[PDB]
């Protein structure tokens, strides 16, 4: 989840 | 020309100092690392035939005093054989000195040490993701630009002992043979969706049992059918793959056809994720050497 090109 | 010796001493001098300490290598020698390489990258083959024991390694993403915690725990070159499966620059805070130093054992032992393509080394992605940032703060954007030109010849998969196929993202629709993948030209950016794209990208998952959409919004999903259809085609055994975050720094798919592994513990700062690395020792046999976060 940390922005989906990617938690 | 290079102290390729004296690069490797200065990145190594800061073992056991506090984490996030420079090495600010000149311009010049950072050149030289990515020019040097690249010539051995365009001297072996696209796909990589590598010979057991060899630790495999997965992303790093700039986290470099792991790195060095990851050499620490299987030995510093040539101690043991290495294979790393991409993503060595963006998210982290020390991309360069990690890559360098990568780039460094690379010339130094290029029988021994090999370094696959992630999907991080495309300038596209590591413009955005830190890379081009890093680079502008401590350098430039032209040594930013010769990376690039590094990154282009980088190969792309990995086949351990007949038995282990290696790459950075995973399968593609398009993969029909391993002699599709050996006349992928280099030089070569990722301009278009294909087979290179998804070797990459691509993802397992356990709730596609064929192909599927991927959530990243370029290449595919898929499920545990084609990774069996692609190991008995093939003859192989295991899928070697990284790519994806995981709690436990490596991760079984597929009925355990299928491994990812992750090499850089508390990622970004914020997951809670250990690292691990694959020890495939002489008899072929693996094992998981964890990094704890
Ligand atoms: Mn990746
Ligand atoms: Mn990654």
């Amino acid at each position: 989840x940390l922005x989906a090109x990617x938690a | 020309k290079l102290n390729i010796d004296s690069i490797i001493q200065r990145l190594l001098e800061v073992r056991g100092s506090k984490p996030g300490k420079n090495v600010q290598l000149q311009e010049n020698e950072i050149r030289g690392l990515c020019l040097k390489s690249r010539e051995i990258f365009l001297s072996q083959p696209i796909l990589l035939e590598l010979e057991a024991p060899l630790k495999i390694c997965g992303d790093i993403h700039g986290q470099y005093y792991d790195l060095l915690r990851l050499f620490e725990y299987g030995g510093f070159p040539p101690e043991s054989n290495y294979l790393f499966l991409g993503d060595y620059v963006d998210r982290g805070k020390q991309s360069l000195e990690t890559i360098c130093l990568l780039l460094a054992y690379k010339i130094k032992y290029p029988e021994n040490f090999f370094l696959l393509r992630g999907n991080h080394e495309c300038a596209s992605i590591n413009r955005i993701y830190g890379f081009y940032d890093e680079c502008k703060r401590r350098y430039n954007i032209k040594l930013w630009k010769t990376f690039t030109d590094c990154f282009n010849c980088l190969p792309i998969a990995a086949i351990v002992d007949e038995k282990i196929f290696c790459c950075h993202g995973g399968l593609s629709p398009d993969l029909q043979s391993m002699e599709q993948i050996r006349r992928i030209m280099r030089p070569t950016d990722v301009p278009d969706q294909g087979l290179l794209c998804d070797l990459l990208w691509s993802d397992p998952d356990k709730d596609v049992l064929g192909w599927g959409e991927n959530d990243r919004g370029v290449s595919f999903t898929f499920g545990a059918e084609v990774v069996a259809k692609f190991l008995h085609k093939h003859d192989l055994d295991l899928i070697c793959r990284a790519h994806q975050v995981v709690e436990d720094g490596y991760e079984f798919f597929a009925k355990r056809q299928l491994v990812t592994l992750f090499s850089a513990p508390n990622y970004c700062g914020e997951f809670d994720n250990a690292g691990a690395m694959m020890s495939v020792d002489e008899t072929l046999m693996c094992s998981f050497q964890i990094l704890k976060p």
